[PDB]
């Protein structure tokens, strides 16, 4: 069993940057390295094999090196069509790398912070789903932690995030926390706290059931 | 140290 | 140079799937031939791949027992046949050509040259069910500026996808619709949310257009604000 990791797990360019990502082996695998690219909805494309050896039609932008267990992917000019996600694959027993993601740079934006409660409508069929916006924010880390009478909750959420945004560059994402109405009802105080590289202190939102 | 190899080659 | 696959579609847990894979443009038996597969917003996973002379096979251990890959050359065709699927093999699945090369009196693959779109392949015992539709209300709680967030929480339905727009597509600008998240129950879950003009709200009519086509649902929902907490 041969584990490949790769580093950093996602990286901020801008066109005509040099980027250089990272693969690693757990043990030898001598020159027995590709890379991949992949962008949303698309297949992915060979880019290099052999950890140097550049794929026909690829631009020479790209290049690898690398044997052993320390492998480099280097885009020495980042391009419009670079921006995607990369992969490396080892081909002794074709175990992938996690990937890294190479993303738009733009000046860094803390999230707009939004809180809904639950509906009536949905009140009425048992539950209670309490929504965590987060809106237009770069980059795209960004952590959420739901408090219910300033108790930590853990393992009752779910998160989903955009692709960047194709104008501005932007990622949304929304938190949401679901609960049985009875448990719903047992508390008063929901909030979402927000933590971001653009915020300077967490942004918490919060409302009390009784007063919502 | 292939999972999937074969000595024979197809030229 | 193609290649088409075939054979993906809805299972339950513990049933079978056969994929096909069709190959044209190249010479398919001078190959080794391989199945990468990828989970939904996740990474690639090899899964089974075969020599070109079909001496050698291997599996990735997640699958082996479970799948035999195999190849026929007269038609220029890959196989998949997936038994006692699982949750966890739901995955578009990925029909894919080496390239190999000679090393240490060994020839195997170095690259995976020519990919196909894939087939997807969901493994679910949930029932097929249209969302319910709830409102995210704007409120006191949600306005940010001059602006307020709305939106739509549409949940529990079965399969993906569905689609979402706002005032019957005249409503764009600031809407974002979130991919769905699958919950524990086996039914999907997302939300769509809009930033409008706080100044209107209440007297501009907000309306989520929610299609489920498997379900032939459609639910037209008008999102009201609420009141949630004091004026600030």
């Amino acid at each position: 069993d041969i584990q490949m990791t790769q580093s950093p797990s996602t990286l901020s360019a801008s066109v005509g940057d040099r980027v250089t990502i990272t693969c690693r082996a757990s043990q030898s695998i001598s020159r027995w390295l590709a890379w991949y690219q992949q962008k949303p909805g698309k297949v992915p494309k060979l880019l290099i094999y052999k950890a140097s050896s550049l794929e026909s039609g690829v631009p020479s932008r790209f290049s690898g090196s690398g044997s052993g267990t320390e492998f480099t992917l280097t885009i020495s000019s980042l391009q419009p069509d670079d921006f995607a996600t990369y992969y490396c694959q080892q081909y002794n027993s074709y175990s992938f790398g996690p990937g890294t993601k190479v993303d738009i740079k733009r000046t860094v934006a803390a999230p707009s912070v939004f809180i809904f409660p639950p509906s009536d409508e949905q009140l009425k069929s048992g539950t209670a789903s309490v929504v965590c916006l987060l809106n237009n924010f770069y980059p795209r880390e960004a952590k959420v932690q739901w408090k219910v009478d300033n108790a930590l909750q853990s393992g009752n959420s779910q998160e989903s995030v955009t692709e960047q945004d194709s104008k501005d560059s932007t990622y949304s994402l929304s938190s949401t926390l679901t609960l049985s109405k009875a448990d719903y009802e047992k508390h008063k105080v929901y909030a979402c706290e927000v933590t971001h590289q653009g915020l300077s202190s967490p942004v918490t939102k919060s409302f009390n059931r009784g007063e919502c | 140290g292939k999972l999937i190899s074969t000595t024979a080659v197809p030229w | 140079v193609q290649l088409v696959e075939s054979g993906g579609g809805l299972v339950q847990p513990g049933r079978s799937l056969r994929l096909s894979c069709a190959a044209s443009g190249f010479t398919f038996n001078d190959y080794a031939m391989h199945w990468v597969r990828q989970a939904p917003g996740k990474g690639l996973e090899w899964v089974s791949g075969i020599s070109w002379d079909s001496s050698s096979i291997g599996y990735a251990d997640s699958v082996k027992g479970r799948f035999t890959i195999s190849r026929d050359n007269a038609k220029n065709s890959l196989y998949l046949q997936m038994n006692s699927l699982r949750a966890e093999d739901m995955a578009l699945y990925y029909c894919v050509k080496g390239r190999d090369y000679y090393d240490s009196g060994g020839y195997f693959t170095v690259a995976f040259d020519i990919w196909g779109q894939g087939t997807m392949v969901t493994v679910s015992s949930a029932s097929t069910k249209g969302p319910s539709v709830f409102p995210l209300a704007p409120s006191s709680k949600s306005t940010s500026g001059g602006t307020a967030a709305l939106g739509c929480l549409v949940k529990d339905y079965f399969p993906e996808p569905v689609t979402v727009s706002w005032n019957s597509g005249a409503l764009t600008s600031g809407v974002h619709t979130f991919p769905a998240v699958l919950q524990s129950s086996g039914l999907y879950s997302l939300s769509s949310v809009v930033t409008v003009p706080s100044s209107s709200l209440g007297t501009q009519t907000y309306i989520c257009n929610v299609n489920h086509k498997p379900s032939n649902t459609k639910v037209d929902k008008k999102v009201e604000p609420k009141s949630c907490g004091r004026l600030v």
